[PDB]
């Protein structure tokens, strides 16, 4: 039954599984990388310890959505990475909706926080989940417009068309407003440090990570970091040059730019303090959304002006 | 005529009075039955709370480390009687038990930030009792 | 060395020998499990009276930490909180008793002080003395790390012996006896 | 893409059937979420990529978010209604079910009798929806913006707090 | 003969991701031995929903930006003007600030 079409199909399956394992181990390894920047076998030891620990189902909870919230937190923003092309011949998804799919995944990302907040039979955890969910909704509302700036510049949703429209000029310099709005929205949705733990203004609010022990907590622990690495991949493939470089191989260039952007995220971890909740919501509603709407109108006028 | 006259430092299920001269100043035999009983009292103190013993809307117990009983009109605090006595080392009763010279570490262990400042008044009062004028 | 086991303060423990002295796959797997539990340890620094600043200046949600540091004095009103927080944790669990107040009564032999943490929960590692230095805590972390590195715990609740095995380690005072007795001279206390 | 369409339709029917006859509402909302996911897969299987992406973006990424937000907000578990168990009584269950099933059989009798050319390929992308969204159908999206503005105004005017506090116990008639 | 391989790769990626998460969860499991929150949270969720549905019209505009001429730009401009008028109405009334 040896046929070359089956060999090519199995090679594509192998490409899918190696990109899945490499993004999983990338998140797992630079978890320790960030902890050092704040011994790679320490994560292996942590995984062994987490595997050899009993998952606690609370007796006041249910055995379905308590375990399904970390399921969402891991797999939704894991399959968000299937969109990203690393090379012309190393892509796993060439479907037409190359931006809307990430919007689906980011929209489903709030389900984990909400379901964890209900699953923890605790009023303070529920209030903290309400605060976090309100924040991530208030930033994922204009996440879409920050992506639509580049989408309107490049025409279609396909990331191949995006990175082929990045041939003459990368989209970071004509659209810096879209870049900063997408960076802010990706920080807030993935719960990165400045837009993180909104329980700081009320002692009647607690985290949704509480009452999660063992594997159900490790799913969040690796899911947020897989989310930030796929958000970095989205960022480079949209605003920077996806696989574009003069001399070094394209996947080396993609890895270098992704590493550069999460060292920039380490710089974000180091530099700015955490703003207050009212300031965060007021910023995300009053400044970001009109600015990205004006950015879309401006890039519309620009792309319709020099259309010859 | 004193409102909410109750035990403040010792738990409410206490038999005698500690600083009275006939009270033995030693730890008794630690029976685990008392520990399990007090754990069971801590189990249903939040759901079966009685707002008449404390001298007190929703009632909760918000967890140095100490707990304070909070009454809330929504999120607004109406009444608050804190629960103290959770760090009662018994400094005075041991002051009746140690000598003048051996109480100095117990004088250190009143507050932890002070230390030497904490042993100043005891030393000066002991010097007053003896009649010592330090150079 | 000999081993003690607990199988299902009033529990029974008697002396046995490890099952690895007899499956070479299980011996390597148990060693890897002990190594993974060794190098990855999450503490639960319990909030109590005045060994806090020694655990504050040494360098944390509950029920994910497999190690509990009982530091301050154990009172009659705080001991049920200690017991509840101990049963909140999930096995495997280890206890480090910081200071004299947790090893024993700790200068307080009085009515309102429980004479050590051993009266209600077991303690794995003890640190003696009023407030211990954070280096003593870190050395105790080494001690419990090697103690965890030599155990025999069940891998799963389906096949195998359903009893954890503690190691009867050599005490640190006999191991350090030569280095401690063989001290000839010390610095006089009239200088710095 | 036909067996995927059939299995997505079957699990959508099953998921909404568990939605209709459930007891606690958060599980019913989860079943409606996977039902909307299955209908999105149906939309993808018929070449309407924009429709399925929209269902998970909007209908499952915003609307079910509002439903679970309300449920998780005001703390219903269905209290005082689960113990009654009115919907799992038969004298209320036969009537509307057989009436709406008579509606089902008459409307699927009306379904038949139409020529079958089949669902073709040629998946309509978002580009065609864009070029027919701002061509012949301009006033549709303009007055749909006006309609969404009206809905926002209506629901904000109806459902605001009028009281101060991020934690509120329930008073009758709002004090 | 390439898009079928891509769909197969998508399928095995999804299936083995959920399978990896399932095996990870069950390997963790196997081994070892009357109140109300608020109304402003609902209000901000409703703001998100309405502005996301208007963002949907912007989503569909962004793909056909070039094929529609300046008249489509004018129509999307007055659409965005209505959107920003609603947003600035929300800003100015005071229903958008938190003040905890
Ligand atoms: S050992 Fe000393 S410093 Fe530590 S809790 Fe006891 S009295 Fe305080």
């Amino acid at each position: 039954w040896i046929s070359p079409e089956l060999i090519e199909i199995l090679l594509t399956i192998l490409k899918a599984v190696v990109i899945l394992l490499v993004v999983v181990t990338c998140g797992a390894f630079m978890s320790f990388g960030e902890r050092r920047l704040l011994g790679s076998l320490q994560l292996v030891a942590d995984m062994i310890k987490m595997f050899f620990k009993e998952d606690w189902i609370p007796k006041f909870s249910d055995r379905v959505i308590f375990t399904l919230a970390p399921m969402i937190a891991f797999t939704s923003l894991l399959l968000a990475f299937a969109i990203v092309p690393v090379s012309p011949g190393w892509v796993v998804a060439d479907l037409n909706i190359g931006i809307l799919f990430f919007l689906m995944m980011a929209g489903l990302a709030v389900y984990a926080v909400l379901f964890a907040g209900w699953s923890s039979n605790n009023k303070y955890s529920l209030l903290g989940a309400m605060r976090a969910s309100a924040q991530t909704l208030s930033y994922e509302v204009f996440l879409g417009l920050s992506l639509m700036g580049v989408v309107a510049q490049a025409g279609s949703f396909n990331m191949t068309d995006i990175v082929n429209s990045q041939a003459h000029v990368w989209n970071v310099i004509p659209q810096f407003f879209g870049f900063i709005t997408f960076a802010i929205a990706g920080v807030a949705v993935c719960h990165r440090h400045p837009f993180d733990q909104p329980e700081a203004e009320q002692e009647l609010a607690d985290g949704y990570h509480i009452e999660y022990s063992g594997m159900k907590f490790g799913l969040f622990f690796v899911g947020e970091y897989i989310g930030i690495v796929t958000i970095s991949a989205l960022m480079v493939t949209l605003f920077f040059g996806g696989w574009q470089g003069p001399l070094l191989p394209p996947f080396i260039w993609f890895a270098l730019k992704t590493a550069f952007f999460m060292m920039m995220f380490i710089l974000i971890r180091a530099s700015l303090p955490r703003p207050r909740y009212d300031q965060v919501m007021s910023f995300g509603w009053k400044i970001c959304l009109p600015l990205t709407l004006i950015n879309l109108l401006v890039t519309a006028a620009v792309i319709l002006w020099q259309a010859q | 005529g004193h409102p909410n006259l109750r035990r403040i430092m010792m738990p409410q299920t206490w038999k005698g009075h500690p600083l009275r001269k006939d009270y033995p100043a030693r730890a008794t035999e630690f029976s685990p039955f008392e520990l399990t009983k007090a754990k069971q009292d801590l189990e249903m103190e939040a759901l079966t709370f009685k707002p008449e013993e404390w001298g007190m809307f929703m009632f909760l117990n918000l967890g140095g480390a100490f707990r304070i009983v909070l009454q809330l009109d929504g999120e607004e605090i109406v009444d608050c009687v804190p629960d103290i006595g959770y760090h009662h080392r018994g400094a005075e009763k041991m002051g009746e038990r140690q000598s003048w010279h051996s109480y100095i570490p117990y004088t250190d262990r009143i507050e932890y930030l002070g230390g030497c400042v904490n042993e100043m008044p005891y030393v000066l009062a002991v010097e007053k009792l003896a009649g010592i004028t330090v150079p | 060395m000999d081993y003690t086991l607990t199988r299902i303060p009033l529990q029974k423990q008697e002396i046995v020998t490890d099952p690895l002295e007899q499956n070479v796959f299980m011996g390597k797997l148990n060693d890897m499990v002990n190594w993974g539990r060794k190098n990855s340890i999450w503490p639960y620094n319990f909030g109590l009276s005045c060994c806090y600043v020694e655990m504050v200046t040494s360098f944390a949600s509950p029920r994910q930490a497999d190690l509990m540091v009982v530091a301050g004095t154990c009172f009659t009103k705080m001991a049920p909180v200690i017991q509840r927080l101990y049963d909140q944790m999930l096995e495997p669990k280890w206890v480090i008793s910081m200071g004299a107040c947790a090893n024993s009564g700790g200068m307080y032999d009085i009515y309102s002080v429980v004479q050590g943490v051993d009266k209600f929960i077991p303690v794995d590692v003890y640190i003696p003395g009023c407030p211990p230095r954070p280096e003593a805590y870190m050395q105790a972390l080494m001690l419990l790390q090697e103690s965890i590195g030599k155990e025999r715990r069940p891998l799963s609740w389906v096949v195998g012996d359903q009893g954890v095995y503690r190691a009867n380690m050599q005490s640190e005072r006999e191991r350090k006896r030569g280095e401690r007795i063989a001290v000839t001279n010390l610095r006089t206390p009239d200088e710095i | 893409m036909e067996f995927a369409f059939y299995i997505c339709g079957l699990i959508a029917i099953l998921a909404t059937l568990r939605v209709i006859t459930h007891t606690n509402p958060v599980h019913a909302l989860l079943y409606l979420i996977i039902s909307l996911l299955a209908i999105s897969g149906v939309f993808f299987s018929l070449g309407a990529y924009f429709a399925g992406a929209l269902e998970i973006i909007v209908y499952a990424g915003a609307i079910m978010v509002l439903f679970v937000f309300v449920v998780m907000m005001l703390n219903l578990g269905g209290s005082e209604i689960e113990q009654e168990r009115q919907w799992l009584k038969p004298q209320v269950w036969i009537g509307p079910a057989i009436l709406s099933a008579i509606m089902l059989v008459v409307i699927v009798y009306a379904i038949l009798g139409v020529n079958d050319q089949g669902i073709d390929g040629t998946p309509i992308s978002a580009k065609a929806v864009g070029i027919t969204l701002f061509g012949p159908y301009v006033l549709a999206v303009e007055l749909a913006s006006m309609l969404l503005l009206a809905g926002l105004v209506v629901a904000f005017h109806v459902g605001r707090e009028e009281r101060a506090g991020e934690v509120l116990s329930n008073r009758k008639d709002d004090s | 003969t390439e898009v079928i391989a891509h769909h197969w790769a998508f399928a095995i990626f999804l299936i083995v991701a959920i399978g990896l998460c399932c095996l990870m969860l069950v390997g963790g499991w196997f081994l070892g031995g009357r109140l109300r929150l608020s109304a402003k949270f609902y209000l901000v969720a409703m703001f998100f929903v309405i502005f996301d549905v208007e963002a949907l019209y912007l989503f569909a505009w962004s793909t056909s930006i070039r094929e529609s001429g300046w008249v489509g730009f004018v129509e999307a401009a007055i659409f965005i003007f209505v959107l920003l008028a609603g947003l600035v109405y929300l800003v100015r009334i005071g229903a958008l600030d938190w003040t905890p």
